[PDB]
């Protein structure tokens, strides 16, 4: 079951530092970009960023700069992957649904998502 | 000139460069760890093997020992359009090889038989006489 | 009367075509071995009047037999190695305050322990200097930082790993067009096209995040982005002209040796000779600053010319992306470059040190089923390069087409293989076919 | 510099009708359905194939920077949210009624 | 038809079907661990090694791309004793071949010297003329 | 006699054994661990490479499927200066190679396009008419 | 071992053996020329 | 069969010591040597 595994929901005070997390199932994690989106409540996506699980390299939008990180991991036995976003401080307008999503090809091809999660501050 | 200087000119001046074009069909590997050497092996293999397909099919032909031959098996028109020195005097060969490409097939299989398995028919016929 | 097909033979026919490349050398190095032919001084290349030929740059699959073949090597090379496994037993440790430089605090431990004398039954007190980087704590004494992870190995420091120039030749029946356009795109036609049999050697060498002793773009620097738009691609960059790099490892390094089994030898690392000091790189910054004007002029192409442009520090994941890294001078070595981006671009003394750092555990490539310890080298290390260009990234979601700013990305040695590899592709030479005549055949 | 926009505000369509959406845009185009509560889901890639597993009266086509989306025989299931992608840019979501 | 079709039939009707035999000596192979893949090149070796065998002898015997030739090498009667057209028109090659299995070397021999080499050595006489 | 029972005698005679000399070049290895076994495998190809240059060669020379040619090529009389009976009758053929060594790579150029290369380009004449 | 004692090689490399079945016994080996030689 | 075929008026030169047939000879069984232990077990137990 290639299905993401999806961290449940959290709330913080304001400039909270929080993390949220989803793990890699049934494909080959190599082979794929991982990418984070976010919305609003009664709002369309937003991309947060990528990450090339291979070399952990993050990829994020000039507005979101120096304040949110992106991390992989994996098993010892390298049977399972996992991400986390990293979010340095919190300010209401960073409420939003958070999901984990494959890059299926270059097309941007998303057809994998986490349910995701529910932050709020 | 050099091998493939002919794909700079029409096909019937094509013609001049034939025999250069054979040379380097086994060439290169003539002087001589599972690393490469495996590669090396392989590739020998390789070229051998392409360079048999095409004498196989040139001895069913009977054009064999020859870069120039002259089949006795007339083609349907409608493979091509063009008057014949509109053809040999203005394009690379390769030009001309995209527009037969779909038709290849029919011709070899008519160069096995309308013609030479004929011809072998009509030559065990005087063989007789 | 009418016309008749009839056979001909060795006309030029090219079909794209993949065979298994033919290794071959000039004239022991992990390399070549010294088992790849050697071959003829020869290089008669063959120009092509009239022709044209698309090439398609990250289609081409040798470079993908480049990527494993090089493996396939550096593995053979480390078959015959001795295992390291007795190097697991933990490790008593502290710092070392001998002669320290102050920003070099902390990077070296002196340690000790426990392991195996060659014989079955006896065991000694063993000592080494040690990176901090190549260890963690075992508990919050050490432990390698891969004993949980597949064994270290390492023998054989005798073969180097300095580059040789490596060429590849087609099979016979086969030959490598290439393309000569100052100006080549990464894809499509070229009308520069000439051909050889064969190809000029190519080095092995690597990097993490620059081009080193690549060929030069032989007009201007220009940029293999793929389809630009897409930001999660790799942005080649190839300068036109060499930036030379100087490095050191300024530390006089010594040598100490181990019987760790019968006939096997450990090396370890000696006291160092003298004051630490961190390794570091000299590059020209007035070079630099030129160099990096002559490419935000090429990224312009793609953008209106009045756009921002920006560098950055690296947006981190893993060290051996997060830093330039390099086996120069047979040791591997990692340094921060960020500060080589620090500036942004707009409209309209002489040198620069990058500090680095040396780690003796070597994790290949994005395998995780291998790793080595990298032995000692004896003396100060230093290091002469040219520098032939840029792995660059872009960030996603810039928007009114300004801002748009870089990094140094990428890191798959693929790359790297491409940044030679796109100037040719491999054909087959199909000498069969046929053509009307008004020739009929010969009465028997 | 990718740019897009669609027309489809919302729609009040009855069950049974085709409908369609369309948007254009600069580069290649991903077409998704959500619906609340729920994550996006794949219906149409580069402007031209359905993602597998994806109901027969799901359909498209393209012309250059023009993009069309319908539904055959819309059902009461198929009502959502939908979207148009190009990379990390998507236009806001728009939706079905009734 | 196809592949070996004419075993189904007298060795006169077998002469049709001689050019399709001919295809598959090379064939098979045309298109692609220790294990198998070291299988797979000693197959590859072994058709072609066979291939050439055949081809050298036709070379000899001056036969060559031909796979219907007029040798001039009379037989000794000897070896069988059946009217000629019995022998074409009532049997599969291979049952002939069986009868004459235990002559073929006789044969070959003659085929080289009895009329080849002695051609050859014509051959060269009138190349003086 | 046996295979090189021509080296005792000259190069008229050695005329009489050459079918059998061509005998063994594909010859031995026709019945059959990385020891051994890797080296019979490049002792196999090998063979096959140099029989297959050989006949490249004669089928661009037009001497295919021949012990005995009749090229159309002068030489240069430079190269021997003896009366021709007096070569022919006097010497093993190999000792007549080493005279010779130093100009055949003169000659095989001049086989492949000075007879052969313009013969085709007349036959092609030929095949127009 | 010192001035009890060790195997000569413990300091050189290691001894190996199995397979004492096999016969060193010298046995004639022929050697054939390759096709064409 | 040893066929042995002489060669009736001919002479050749032959060099001892520049053949390097000795020379595969001499890597050739090396090569078998090593092969048959391969398989073979270790000893290192006996450094005691
Ligand atoms: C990099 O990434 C990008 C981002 O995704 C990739 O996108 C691709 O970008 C390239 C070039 O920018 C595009 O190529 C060109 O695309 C357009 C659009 O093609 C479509 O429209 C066809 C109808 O077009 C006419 O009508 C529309 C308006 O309705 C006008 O916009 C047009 O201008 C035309 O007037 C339609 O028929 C096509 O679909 C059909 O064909 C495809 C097969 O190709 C089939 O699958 C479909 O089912 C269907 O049958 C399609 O929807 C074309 O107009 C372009 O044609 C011109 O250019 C060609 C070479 O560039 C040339 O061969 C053509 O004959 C034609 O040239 C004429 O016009 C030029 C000016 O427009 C003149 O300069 C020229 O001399 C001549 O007069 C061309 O095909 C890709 O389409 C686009 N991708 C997609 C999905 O659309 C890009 O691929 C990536 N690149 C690399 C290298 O990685
Ligand atoms: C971008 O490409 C450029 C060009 O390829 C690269 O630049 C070269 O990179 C290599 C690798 O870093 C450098 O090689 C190293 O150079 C050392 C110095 O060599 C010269 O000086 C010594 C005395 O110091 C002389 O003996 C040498 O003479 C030899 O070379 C000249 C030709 O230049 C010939 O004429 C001579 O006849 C000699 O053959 C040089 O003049 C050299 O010491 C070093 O070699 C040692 O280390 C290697 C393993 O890495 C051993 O194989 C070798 O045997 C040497 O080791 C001995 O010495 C050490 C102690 O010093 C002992 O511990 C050992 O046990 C052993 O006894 C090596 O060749 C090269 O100098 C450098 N070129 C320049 C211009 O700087 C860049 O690397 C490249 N960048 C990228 C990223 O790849
Ligand atoms: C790219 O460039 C960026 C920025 O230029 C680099 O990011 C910085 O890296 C350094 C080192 O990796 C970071 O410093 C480390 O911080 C930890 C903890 O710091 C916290 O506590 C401090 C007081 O102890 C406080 O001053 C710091 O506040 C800063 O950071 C917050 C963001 O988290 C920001 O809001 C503030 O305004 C300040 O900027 C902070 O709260 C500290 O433990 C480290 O010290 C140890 O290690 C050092 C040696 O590295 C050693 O000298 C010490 O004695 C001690 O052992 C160290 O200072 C810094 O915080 C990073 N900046 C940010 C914004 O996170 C980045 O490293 C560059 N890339 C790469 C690949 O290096
Ligand atoms: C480039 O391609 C073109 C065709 O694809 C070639 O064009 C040919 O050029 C030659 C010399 O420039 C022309 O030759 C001359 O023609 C006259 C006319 O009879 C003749 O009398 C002269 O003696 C001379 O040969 C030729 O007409 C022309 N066109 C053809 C052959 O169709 C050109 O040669 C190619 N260039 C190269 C370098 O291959
Ligand atoms: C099975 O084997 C037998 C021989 O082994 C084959 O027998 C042949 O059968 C055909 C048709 O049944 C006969 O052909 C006919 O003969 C007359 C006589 O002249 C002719 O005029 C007809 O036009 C027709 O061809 C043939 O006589 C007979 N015997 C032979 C050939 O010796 C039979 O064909 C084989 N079956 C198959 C399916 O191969
Ligand atoms: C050894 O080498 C020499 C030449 O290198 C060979 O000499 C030839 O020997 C034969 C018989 O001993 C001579 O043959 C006879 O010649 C007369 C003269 O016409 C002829 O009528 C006879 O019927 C008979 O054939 C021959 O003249 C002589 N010289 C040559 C051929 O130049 C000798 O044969 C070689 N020995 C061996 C065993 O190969
Ligand atoms: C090898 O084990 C080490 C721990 O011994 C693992 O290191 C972890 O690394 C992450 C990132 O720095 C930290 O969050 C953990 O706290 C570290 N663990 C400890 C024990 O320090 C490393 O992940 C292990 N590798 C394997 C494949 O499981
Ligand atoms: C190496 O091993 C020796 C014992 O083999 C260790 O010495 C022992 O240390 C522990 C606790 O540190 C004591 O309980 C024992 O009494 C010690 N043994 C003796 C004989 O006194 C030594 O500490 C080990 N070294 C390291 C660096 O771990
Ligand atoms: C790297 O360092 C070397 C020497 O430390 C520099 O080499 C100098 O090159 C110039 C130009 O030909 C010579 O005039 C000097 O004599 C050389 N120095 C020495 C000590 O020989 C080289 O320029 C440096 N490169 C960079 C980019 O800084
Ligand atoms: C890199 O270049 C720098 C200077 O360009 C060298 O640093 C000098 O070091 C010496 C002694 O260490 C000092 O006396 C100078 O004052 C330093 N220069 C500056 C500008 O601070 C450094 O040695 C070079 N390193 C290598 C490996 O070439
Ligand atoms: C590193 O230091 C060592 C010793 O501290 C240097 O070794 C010296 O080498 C010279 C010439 O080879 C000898 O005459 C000295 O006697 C050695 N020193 C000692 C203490 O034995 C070595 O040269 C230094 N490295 C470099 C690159 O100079
Ligand atoms: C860095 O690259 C440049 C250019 O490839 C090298 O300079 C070349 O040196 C060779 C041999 O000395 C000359 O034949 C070339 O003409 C030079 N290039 C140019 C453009 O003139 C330089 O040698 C390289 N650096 C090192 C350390 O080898
Ligand atoms: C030509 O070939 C086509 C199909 O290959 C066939 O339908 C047609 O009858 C043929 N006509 C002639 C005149 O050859
Ligand atoms: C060959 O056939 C293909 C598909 O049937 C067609 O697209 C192509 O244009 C044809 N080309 C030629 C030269 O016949
Ligand atoms: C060693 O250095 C680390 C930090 O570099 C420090 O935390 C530790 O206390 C030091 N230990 C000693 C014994 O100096
Ligand atoms: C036929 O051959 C045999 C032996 O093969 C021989 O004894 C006999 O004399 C020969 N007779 C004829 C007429 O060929
Ligand atoms: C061939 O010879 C063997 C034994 O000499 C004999 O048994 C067999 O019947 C013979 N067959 C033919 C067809 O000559
Ligand atoms: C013979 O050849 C030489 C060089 O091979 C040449 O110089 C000379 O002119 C030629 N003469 C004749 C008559 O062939
Ligand atoms: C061939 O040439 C070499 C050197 O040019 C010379 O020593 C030798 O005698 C020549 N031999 C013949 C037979 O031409």
């Amino acid at each position: 079951q290639v299905q993401l595994l999806q961290s449940g929901a959290a709330v913080t005070k304001p400039g909270a530092s929080v993390r949220v997390s989803c793990e890699a199932s049934g494909y080959n994690i190599r082979d794929y970009f991982i990418h984070w989106w976010r919305q609003a409540p009664g709002q369309g996506l937003q991309w947060v960023g990528w990450i090339n699980p291979k070399t952990g390299q993050p990829n994020n939008p000039r507005q979101f700069q120096g304040r949110v990180s992106l991390t992989r991991h994996a098993s010892w036995d390298f049977d399972t992957y996992s991400f986390y976003m990293d979010l340095k401080a919190l300010r209401s307008d960073d409420t939003a649904v958070y999901f984990c999503a494959r890059q299926r090809s270059d097309y941007w091809d998303f057809d994998v998502w986490g349910s995701g999660t529910q932050v709020t501050v | 000139l050099g091998f493939l200087g002919a794909a700079g000119s029409t096909m019937g001046a094509a013609s001049m460069t034939l025999t250069v074009q054979a040379r380097n069909l086994l060439s290169g590997i003539v002087q001589q760890l599972t690393v490469w050497g495996i590669k090396q092996l392989q590739a020998r293999v390789l070229a051998v093997e392409r360079y048999l397909r095409d004498q196989q099919l040139l001895g069913i032909w009977g054009c064999s020992g020859k870069l120039i031959c002259c089949t006795n098996v007339p083609w349907n028109s409608s493979w091509s359009n063009r008057n014949l020195s509109e053809i040999w005097d203005n394009m690379t060969w390769l030009q001309w090889d995209k527009e037969i490409s779909n038709y290849t097939q029919i011709i070899y299989g008519l160069l096995e038989e309308s013609q030479n398995q004929q011809e072998k028919n009509e030559q065990d016929l005087l063989a007789l006489d | 009367e009418n016309l008749w097909v009839t056979v001909y033979y060795g006309v030029p026919v090219w079909k794209d075509a993949e065979t298994t490349l033919f290794c071959a050398s000039d004239a022991h190095n992990v390399w070549a071995t010294h088992a790849c032919v050697p071959t003829d001084p020869n290089p008669q290349e063959i120009h092509l009047e009239n022709v044209t030929e698309e090439f398609n740059m990250w289609k081409n699959n040798m470079v993908e037999q480049m990527h494993t073949d090089i493996i396939s090597l550096w593995d053979q090379s480390l078959k015959p190695c001795v295992k390291l496994t007795p190097l697991c037993v933990t490790l008593q440790c502290t710092n070392v305050t001998n002669n320290i430089t102050d920003d070099m605090r902390g990077e070296l431990k002196n340690c000790s322990f426990n392991m195996t004398t060659e014989l079955r039954d006896k065991k000694q007190k063993v000592y080494s200097l040690f990176y901090r980087l190549d260890v963690v704590q075992i508990n919050e004494e050490y432990r390698l930082i891969n004993c949980n992870t597949s064994a270290i190995t390492q023998a054989c420091p005798k073969v180097s790993f300095e580059p040789i120039p490596i060429h590849y030749c087609a099979p016979a029946g086969f030959a490598i067009l290439k393309c000569k356009d100052k100006k080549f795109n990464g894809t499509g036609p070229c009308p520069s096209v000439s051909t050889v049999q064969c190809t000029h050697g190519i080095k092995p060498v690597v990097s993490t995040q620059l081009l080193l002793n690549g060929s030069l773009a032989e007009e201007e620097v220009m940029i293999r982005s793929e389809n630009i738009t897409n930001n999660a691609k790799n942005i080649l960059v190839q300068f036109n002209t060499p930036v030379q790099i100087n490095c050191t490892r300024p530390n006089n390094n010594t040598r100490k040796s181990i019987r760790i089994g019968p006939g096997q030898a450990f090396y370890a690392t000696g006291d160092i000779i003298g004051d630490i000091r961190q390794a570091h790189c000299n590059v020209s910054k007035a070079t630099w600053n030129e160099t990096l004007g002559k490419v935000v002029k090429q990224l312009r192409k793609h953008f209106g010319n009045n756009t921002i442009i920006r560098f950055a520090n690296s947006s981190g994941g893993d060290l051996e992306v997060t830093t330039h890294s390099f086996n120069c001078g047979g040791e591997f070595f990692y340094c921060n470059t960020s500060g080589l981006f620090n500036s942004t671009w707009i409209s309209n003394n002489d040198s620069i040190t990058l500090p680095c750092r040396i780690k003796q555990i070597i994790n290949m490539w994005q395998r995780i089923g291998q790793a080595m310890y990298a032995p000692p080298i004896q003396g100060v290390i230093r290091c002469v390069s040219n520098i032939t260009g840029l792995i660059l990234t872009r960030d996603g979601g810039s928007t009114n087409s300004t801002t748009e700013t870089f990094r140094p990305g990428g890191g798959d040695m693929r790359d790297n293989w491409r940044s030679e590899l796109y100037k040719y592709k491999v054909v087959k030479i199909e000498p069969l076919g046929v053509a009307p005549t008004r020739c009929k055949r010969r009465v028997v | 510099d990718i740019q897009m926009t669609q027309s489809p505000s919302s729609l009040s369509a009855s069950v049974g009708d085709t409908v369609t959406i369309t948007c254009q845009a600069n580069g290649y185009l991903n077409w998704y359905q959500q619906r609340r509560g729920k994550a996006p889901k794949l219906l149409i890639y580069d402007g031209s194939k359905l993602e597998r597993g994806v109901p027969s009266r799901f359909s498209g086509r393209r012309w250059g920077q023009e993009y069309n989306l319908t539904i055959n025989n819309l059902q009461p299931e198929d009502i959502a949210t939908y979207f148009c992608q190009v990379y990390e840019f998507v236009v806001p979501g728009t939706r079905l009624d009734l």
